[PDB]
């Protein structure tokens, strides 16, 4: 009756060898538990990578389709649905996941309520109708009780750091995550294991370790296909060679923009870096967003009207932004234009200090090198990047 | 700006 049932029964009517190609698929012994999952409504896979790993090499274009009739129909109360959230989560499929959250949070099965309520904080938290202030509030009033919420509650609020601009918390976050203390769902801790794998990406590309920072992307995208992850490792690498390569940065903004297609929202990440990479290198720049209203954007076409030496024009579209709420990693480029565009030293120091309060240490280098050619201490300067 | 995710 689930659709995936439905559509299995159908394909093992005409092809009868489907049975042994699909065990080894789920990583299951023998064929027995499909059979159970197959005829007996309720059965569900001890592992449920099963499911995925099904619907990944034998439905590959109706996964969204398939795996959300799976999960609306999934008991609330067992591991498979708090495997499903996370799937869902992860994933980034917001409808599956929201009605999972909503019908977790009311049932009488402790564990679950639990995920329920933590993983309502994290998307109340994405969408600004809360702050960190009463995430923390929150995660405490909480008392969380197994491993997987408490680290993932530490998740949460590295997420946040990440999209606030906000580097410094995250590294203190992270050395408080241990994955080894959750033991009885594999496919959470594989899912984990990948997600802290972008994160520590993240963090040492602010940290300017941009050796490492390749290092756990490519080990995410080795291990993974799961498009969220793909996209988000692929931009991190991308943004690791903004300023050392742009033939290396260029490529993997394109191979992650392939992953992204048909995913407005994964897209806009791609075409904003790739705006940046091409007006800090002063190549023709195919990729500005002129009509977006958000910060990062009209950063973009300041930028473009500076490299065509409209100095005037800038100047009043700058003066446009210091009207606007902007984190402290914006401000960061925010006072580095208005260096470029004025001459001014002061614009750079702000720049300086903008970028260590948010503990930026891989955009420092541009108003350090501005500094520099305006005759500030070179020894100094070195100084300030250790 | 430079625009981060994971």
């Amino acid at each position: 009756m689930e659709l995936i049932r439905i559509a299995m029964k159908k394909d093992l009517e005409n092809d009868n060898s489907l049975m042994n190609k699909w065990a080894t698929v789920a990583g299951l012994k023998n064929p027995n538990p499909l059979y159970d999952f197959l005829n007996h409504d309720g059965k569900t896979f001890n592992e449920f990578s099963s499911i995925v790993n099904i619907v990944k090499s034998q439905y590959p274009d109706r996964e969204y389709e398939l795996m959300k009739d799976y999960c609306l129909n999934l008991d609330v109360k067992t591991k498979a649905a708090r495997s499903a959230l996370e799937y869902a989560d992860a994933n980034m499929f917001f409808e599956i996941e929201d009605a999972l959250i909503d019908s977790m949070i009311s049932c009488s099965n402790m564990k679950s309520k639990e995920y329920g309520k933590v993983y309502k904080i994290h998307r109340e938290l994405s969408k600004g109708e809360i702050d960190v202030f009463e995430a923390s509030a929150n995660i405490g009033k909480q008392r969380i009780k197994t491993a997987e919420m408490n680290i993932f509650s530490k998740m949460l609020l590295m997420y946040d750091c990440l999209n606030k601009g906000n580097f410094a918390p995250m590294m203190l976050l992270f050395q408080q995550i241990d994955l080894s203390e959750i033991k009885e769902n594999r496919y959470l801790k594989n899912s984990f294991e990948t997600r802290i794998n972008v994160l520590l990406s993240n963090i040492y590309l602010n940290e300017n370790n941009l050796e490492l920072c390749r290092e756990y992307a490519q080990k995410a995208i080795s291990s993974t296909d799961t498009q969220r992850f793909l996209v988000f490792s692929y931009l991190t690498i991308g943004t690791s060679y903004i300023f050392s390569d742009f033939n290396l940065s260029k490529q993997n903004y394109l191979i992650g923009l392939k992953f992204a297609k048909g995913n407005p929202g994964f897209e806009e990440f791609f075409k904003r870096n790739l705006s940046f990479l091409n007006n800090f290198w002063n190549k023709e720049n195919e990729w500005i967003n002129y009509d977006s209203d958000a910060v990062t954007d009209m950063q973009e076409v300041i930028f473009e009207l500076i490299n065509h030496k409209e100095l005037s024009k800038a100047l009043q579209l700058l003066n446009k932004l210091e009207e606007r709420d902007q984190n402290e990693n914006e401000l960061g480029f925010h006072y580095y234009l208005k260096g470029l565009i004025t001459n001014e030293k002061e614009a750079f120091f702000k720049s300086v200090e903008y970028f260590k309060a948010s503990q930026d240490k891989l955009s420092i280098k541009m108003p350090l090198i501005q500094l520099e050619k305006m005759g500030e201490n070179p020894r100094l300067l070195k100084i300030i990047t250790m | 700006g430079i625009v981060r995710g994971a």
